[PDB]
């Protein structure tokens, strides 16, 4: 109804009282076309405070239930205050546990270099020259085909282990917009046994 | 005119950076850390800053802070941030007396029924760590606009500007809601020991600094610490510089005889105090703070065992650590919450601040948070 | 008695029960000579393992209480039966608190180029000519100004945390002696928050 | 003659390895996974190895391994090493039916009165884990010197050398104190059902092959699964290869026809065995290896709520995995025990194996270890 949709609605997004309102008003008084429109719009906020600098946070970390697999994750926010928050708390133990699976190599891609992702780029035009369609259409069929790499190896692009439905990186855009404090991933680390 | 200590705590995107700037223009024109200052009619106030729960936490050991009372701002449009709850959290740890709340950016919220909501959200969320989420006040307002105006004309007063006004309400919330501290003199009487000697003819006599409480002639006292038992006497004259004194009060350099009180029955370390007032123990709870290599703390961690010195005011007693589950060791720079033994009884008490060494260094400080043994 | 003598110098060292007979004999019944014999002794079979391999293990960790500091290890040694013994288990959570105070910076000596420690030294004998010191004076200072170094950087060569009286090396060697398996420290993580 | 499977587990530096060989040299003389093989008088012998706890789980569950008993190498002169309580740690969780002991180097050790320590220590070990400590046999030898006799005389024999004749006091109590395993067809019937038919003037017909028991006509039966209610009637006649049969056993592909039992009462994935022998369930605990992606299992990892496909014997069924305390995510490759809910009942016994699959795409294969509801 009134407080009562969004109520329950901002309930669960933990979002802006106001914000919450502005989308149900902005889409229909609809969940679906809400949450959905917080989701979206919550992508807005992140890019925001993306440069913010944040120096606080914890170490997180998964050890697997049989101890061949451990990772370390250091997860930076604004305030100690944010970095004890349940949420964060969980997003951390998440995002441990996701590396422990997917073994990214990066964290972003701007942590690429290029003499390396060129060394292989072209690896990649090699063998597409040859089954056929020469070098136009081989660069732009190059094009997707990376894509997929970095989704791949790159902890931000890859597919999140416990909704492949949406990227690591929205999962963690979707915590900043309930904080309002900017959220990076300084570094993670990675023990596979014998690996 | 009575001085009070308020800090603001709460997400900064809700401007409570701007509200503290706010209070200081707004009653400028009525009143002729990096903590600034401003003053109501009824008192005078200076303003903390709560950036980190350890950040403050670590100051409120190291006697720096002392938070009479703290306002909470949240933005009446976004509503409560999930951390709110660390923010209050940390407030019933330290113990804040009381809470008052500011709605602020409200001028950018068209719909009056969120608003009552939002407020109802707070109200609860304080009532699950024991804070009055009904009798606390919430004012509604803008620091921003209030602030602007302010900017516009530094002369503007009460009754002139519409936000203006609601930065008033609260000034007003504060001088009421809040209690105001209960004074020192007014506390029972303790001294700590410095010095103790003789006066031939005159008797045994104890110099120290008193730290609260007031104590004329006659009065009857106790001697606690280091003793196998806490002695008991009667006060057989007072002077300060060398030159009797009425009444000595808190903040008092003095020096005090005893009566049936030999020379060798009392010295440095020990402390005298209203009878009752306070007792002798071994075994408490503290909370501490391990000063980093750098602040010439330690070098390296430690763990339960650890036999140091803690500093108690004029003494420098020795104890045992004993880490609680869940923490294994402690490093330089760490904030912990363990317990500890002595060797000797000392008069101890809830907010009693110390420190510790080794070897004179000081490698880290706390204050006690229970009594045990 | 001539039993309980072993039956609980053996309890303790947990060694081999005739190893134990034959110290005591070897050294007069008599503890100290005896267990610092068994000690001395156990040192000897480790460095027969050395080179054996190990590919079992489990990846060792610690978080700080504050979680400003967490510690990843990978400790390997040969049948994963040993892995899930007691003593391998405490060995490394007691190895990664370990790394976690000491910070080392290498695990083994040889793990450092030779030459980067050669030149080092004459970096230690320059210093001590340059202070009024005669050549011979000033070559033996680079040993203990090494040796010191190297007790700070490597791993191995740290003062166990627990009980500075012992290398890590030592507390490694000694569990060794009484599991009879090579015990190796693959490699080690630390993060330190804002650090 | 009987056959049977044994392995050993141990320290390797305590001779495991050496008396598996001493063993076959040893009876050689008398009788005219890496596995050697050799048999008594009484039976056939093959040998497992216990290298790996985990390892022997996957195989244990793929089928492969299977001991009926066996047997424990410590060297006297060592005596137990902690990874002893491992190693039987393993035998209770697999469930290996009985435990041998020997007692190997024991010409290294001089006073006898050690040898009896060392076997107190190792009985009591056992009993730490439900193994008759005290009513297990322990014999004392050394293997190597045993091989050094049948290395100079491969037809040496019982009574002539010392050592040997140890060996046999070894073979012997192990064709003592190890029962034989109950054969198939000795095992209560059972049968899974994979298709039905009506044959007019006969009644309802159900075929499968008989997994364990025997069956003649006039046998009364149980059809456990899927139904509400477990049904029970009698056998009216069995036929293989539409051929009448006499009796039906173990590893036959026949088919059945019974009493009071409408074609609807009946079919696919239930089971028909011996009444009272085995019940329907829904929610059970089980021991599991998921397949690696390479293995073509998964390709990620899955937690709690997890809802594939459960194949018993003929059936597919579904079921929801709950993952217990400690363990909150599973990758492919992994030994696990969790429990299972499925959508409906079936006939399950600890010990039964299965198959777990997204899609007729195989992914994980386990045991049912302990039934709840």
């Amino acid at each position: 109804s009134q407080m009562e949709l969004i109520k329950k609605l901002r309930e669960a997004t933990g979002a802006g009282m106001m914000d919450v309102k502005r989308a149900l008003e902005d889409a229909g008084w609809d969940e679906e076309k809400a949450v959905q429109l917080l989701r979206e719009r919550g992508a807005m906020k992140a890019a925001k405070k993306a440069d913010r600098e944040a120096r606080e946070g914890i170490i997180g970390h998964y050890i697997h239930h049989n101890q061949r697999v451990g990772v370390l994750v250091e997860l930076n926010c604004e305030t100690d205050f944010v970095a004890r928050n349940e949420l964060f708390q969980n997003l951390a133990k998440d995002l441990a546990m996701h590396i422990a699976m997917m073994n990214p190599r990066y964290v972003s891609a701007e942590e690429i270099p290029a003499e390396e992702l060129e060394k292989e780029r072209q690896i990649y035009i090699q063998a597409a020259l040859n089954e056929g369609k020469p070098q136009q259409i081989a660069e732009k069929i190059a094009e997707g085909r990376l894509k997929k790499y970095l989704e791949e190896v790159v902890l931000l692009e890859q597919p999140f282990v416990k909704d492949d439905k949406v990227k690591v990186k929205e999962l963690i855009q979707q915590a900043i917009a309930k904080i309002g404090e900017n959220i990076v991933v300084r570094r993670f680390c990675r023990f596979e046994l014998g690996a | 005119k009575p001085h009070v200590n308020v800090g603001t705590i709460g997400h900064v995107d809700h401007g409570k950076t701007t509200l503290t700037a706010a209070l200081t223009y707004v009653t400028a024109a009525e009143n002729p850390t990096a903590h600034v200052e401003y003053e109501t009619a009824k008192r005078h106030y200076s303003h903390v800053d709560c950036p980190g729960h350890a950040d403050y936490i670590k100051n409120m050991i190291t006697g720096a802070a002392q938070m009479d009372g703290a306002i909470l701002v949240v933005s009446a449009a976004d509503g409560p941030m999930p951390q709110t709850r660390e923010h209050i959290l940390l407030a019933r740890q330290v113990g804040v007396p009381y809470i008052v709340v500011f709605m602020n950016k409200v001028d950018m919220v068209d719909d009056p029924e969120l608003l009552d909501l939002v407020e109802m959200e707070v109200r609860d969320l304080l009532n699950q760590y024991e804070f009055p989420g009904d009798e606390v006040p919430v004012i509604r307002g803008s620091a921003l606009l209030a602030l602007e105006q302010m900017h516009r004309n530094p002369k503007t007063r009460r009754g002139e500007n519409e936000w203006v006004d609601k930065i008033w309400e609260l000034l007003d919330a504060i001088d009421e809601y809040i209690p105001t501290p209960v004074r020192d003199v007014d506390k029972p009487f303790l001294m700590p020991v410095e010095d103790v000697f003789t006066i031939t003819g005159r008797g045994t006599v104890a110099t120290g600094r008193i730290e609260r409480g007031k104590v004329k002639v006659g009065d009857e006292v106790e001697i606690v610490g280091l003793a196998p038992e806490t002695r008991r006497t009667v006060v057989t004259g007072v002077e300060m510089h060398r030159k009797t004194l009425q009444e000595g009060i808190a903040g008092d350099n003095v020096g005090v005889l005893l009566r049936g009180v030999s020379r060798e029955e009392v010295e440095r370390g020990q402390v005298l105090a209203k009878p009752g007032s306070i007792t002798p123990h071994t075994k408490f709870e503290a909370s501490v703070y391990v000063l980093k290599k750098e602040e010439g703390g330690r070098h390296t961690g430690f763990f339960s065992g650890y036999r140091p010195q803690f500093y108690f005011r004029t003494t420098d007693v020795t104890g045992v650590v004993q880490l609680p589950p869940g923490v294994e060791m402690v490093m330089p720079g760490d904030n912990v919450t363990f317990t500890v033994e002595l060797i000797k009884p000392v008069a101890l008490e809830e907010g009693l601040r110390f420190a510790i060494r080794e070897g004179g260094r000081t490698v880290g400080a706390g204050v006690v948070t229970k009594i045990l043994e």
